[PDB]
């Protein structure tokens, strides 16, 4: 009966805010949902109540929004929709030039934060 | 031109502090 | 395209809500 | 030992009871936002320390401009950003006459920012 209550977390609210126990069981665990802005980034949203009375989680939703991934020197970098998760951009090399590595990028699931599936090519010779 | 994307980047990254921001107020 | 700037009005106008609404907190000192 | 507290680029002084000439050290007074700014924090103060200057954190920034739209046959170009203060410049492409504003500023506009002068023509 260790645990009190559990921090605020910028990413993620409990579901049922009811109980109103004050203390908390070694092992319990309270299930989370994604606040607005936020997507899901692991399987388990919970957090759990350990031996020495601090909640243990992971960071199991992210903040949605990918990050321009910057200037395709000789070509274009196109947004289709916005640059959230999930949405993909273009890549167009102009000219003559020769495009390597991917045409296109999603935003998508990464590290502890949110990230570009491909990275910007080269538009070369 | 690509100041557009540092906007962009700007703005994406304010959204999510005040995003932040609100919920340390929440807390309090 | 349009799209840049469609983007940079909806991250402005979304993050004038959110500090509207960091307002509310703000007032109560 | 503090003088009367400074109205700064961003917040004024509330309480226009003019300047009652000394503070003592500790002594916090409350601003408010200019126009063109909006509140940042919770702390609207300036506090008089042991040197006898007004500390502060910033506690108002720039309200922001929205993007005015595409420019039919020319261009828009961001040159800083869209934020209060800032300025924007038309060009017209291959030869095309503008007509209107060649520059546009972010400025105050009533109860929020807006722009100075809107989006130009390109002509002919």
């Amino acid at each position: 009966s260790n645990c009190g209550p559990p921090p605020t977390l910028s990413f993620a609210a409990p579901m049922d805010i009811t109980l109103t126990e004050t203390r908390f069981k070694t092992g319990t665990t309270l299930k989370y949902t994604c606040l607005p802005g936020y997507v899901r980034s692991h399987s388990t949203q919970t957090l759990t109540c350990n031996s020495d009375g601090e909640w243990v989680y992971n960071t199991f939703c992210i903040y949605k929004r990918c990050r321009h991934p910057g200037e395709l020197r000789n070509g274009q970098v196109e947004i289709k929709t916005d640059l959230s998760f999930g949405s993909q951009i273009e890549f167009s090399c102009s000219e003559g030039f020769f495009l390597i590595g991917s045409t296109t990028s999603r935003c998508e699931v990464q590290d502890r934060g949110v990230g570009w599936s491909h990275p910007l090519p080269q538009c070369e010779i | 031109i690509s100041q557009e994307s540092k906007l962009i980047n700007t703005l994406t990254d304010e959204n999510e502090k005040l995003r932040e921001e609100l919920q340390q107020y929440y807390a309090l």
